[PDB]
């Protein structure tokens, strides 16, 4: 039905970490033709490894494949930031088909903390023209992942029309959010001064923008 | 050198229909076994279907059986795959993949796959709208200006500067799902603040499901 790999596998630097990929007689445990692909955010993926062990050229001897019973194995030695992605195995089916695995989320560790830059925009007087206000607050370069986003208007918290985004990893691997607060041009015009106030390892960072 | 260049993706409504096309050089096409393989967002990889040299021999997951047709012109070096009753559930990047010779699955090369989106919502252009540099900007080092992307549908967007000229301090933004079913998206710059007077800053804007092609000028205040 389907190649059980574990969700998450989560490894240190210079580590080695194994990811399973467990079928049945009548696919991984009944066939050497098991694949493996490594797959980058808004990637296509990459074959790492094919008929269990073999290697395609370009590709580190740090990647390695293996199996045992109805389990085939990926071993990344040597882990390095650049390993963090996807990985999923695939095998031939007895059936005639095609399966891929459920595929496995590494996570590389280790990376310093990093504070995140808050960078808040007004409403655009292109915006207010058309009887629309939207305040953008840009959160990036942060380490570790977890933001938490407070709206003020001038004292006091803004719950109604706010919306951020899951923080995620850019390309410099440090992860990266945005929040967005909705609102009428008569309740930007009435307030004195909005502020964005990010929240990360317990640190504060506000920036506050004004009609002016 | 090897090439696999997929094409006729898009928004379709629930019901509905696509033909999705694979361009292939490189290689001796008519020699290898062909194949499709779809990734619903943020899901894993899942085989839809694969098409044997001669094109005679065809494989389905029980998934698309009786919907999906794949076929070939090994003349026109084409890879086809006809979609009829699309769901939902068929909201995936389609990804035309190449089987190692002498493999029957392994997959030596991909496509960067044609996104298709099955949804009973309409497509959205973006609204465009410029993020000027703060007022005291160029009373300082460096300047951040930027282009909000606001309410559209389907994703996604591709955002340049200076019809991509401009490519250094660029950071375009992961787009927000509003509660209205809508993205939004910012992409912003970072220049010297000292350029904000002689340097003129465009944020190209392209929305290709709805065909919007946006240039828009941001300017210091």
């Amino acid at each position: 039905s389907a190649l059980t790999q574990p969700a998450s596998v989560s490894g240190s630097p210079g580590q080695s970490i194994t990811i399973s990929c467990t079928g049945t007689s009548s696919d991984v445990g009944g066939y050497n033709y098991v694949s493996w692909y490594q797959q980058h955010p808004g990637k296509a993926p990459k074959l790492m490894i094919y008929d269990v062990s073999n290697r395609p050229s370009g590709v580190s001897n740090r990647f390695s494949g293996s199996k045992s019973g109805n389990t085939a194995s990926l071993t990344i030695s040597g882990l390095q930031a650049e390993d963090e992605a996807d990985y999923y195995c695939s095998s031939y089916t007895s059936s005639s088909t095609r399966v891929f695995g459920t595929g496995t989320k590494v996570t590389v560790l280790g990376q310093p903390k990093a504070n995140p830059t808050v960078t808040l925009f007004p409403p655009s007087s292109e915006e207010l023209q058309a009887n629309k206000a939207t305040l953008v607050c840009l959160i990036s370069d942060f380490y570790p992942g977890a933001v938490t986003v407070a709206w003020k208007a001038d004292g006091s918290p803004v719950k109604a029309g706010v919306e951020t985004t899951k923080p995620s990893k850019q390309s410099n691997n440090k992860y990266a959010a945005s929040s967005y607060l909705s609102l009428t041009p008569e309740q930007w015009k009435s307030h004195r001064s909005y502020s964005c106030q990010v929240t990360h390892e317990g640190s504060t960072v506000e920036k506050t923008v004004a009609p002016t | 050198e090897v090439q696999l260049l997929e094409s006729g993706g898009g928004l379709v409504q629930p019901g509905g229909s696509l033909r999705l096309s694979c361009a292939a050089s490189g290689f001796t096409f008519s020699s290898y076994i062909m194949m499709w393989v779809r990734q619903a967002p943020g899901k894993g990889l899942e085989w839809v279907s694969s098409i044997y040299p001669s094109g005679g021999i065809t494989f389905y997951a029980d998934t698309v059986k009786g919907r999906f047709t794949i076929s070939r012109d090994n003349s026109k070096n084409t890879l086809y795959l006809q979609m009829n009753s699309l769901r939902a559930e068929d909201t995936a990047v389609y990804y035309c993949a190449r089987i190692k010779l002498g493999t029957v699955t392994t997959v030596d090369y991909w496509g960067q796959g044609t996104l298709v989106t099955v949804s009973s919502a309409s497509t959205k252009g973006p609204s465009v709208f410029p993020l000027a540099p703060s007022s005291k900007s160029t009373s300082g080092g460096t300047a951040a200006l930027g282009c909000l992307v606001k309410d559209y549908f389907p994703e996604p967007v591709t955002v340049s500067w200076n019809s991509g000229a401009l490519t250094s301090g660029v950071h375009t933004f992961p787009a927000v799902l509003q509660s209205s079913g809508l993205y939004s998206l910012s992409s912003v710059v970072t220049v010297p603040s000292s350029s904000l007077g002689t340097q003129t800053y465009i944020c190209n804007v392209n929305h290709k499901p709805s065909n919007t092609k946006v240039d828009k000028r941001v300017e210091p205040k």
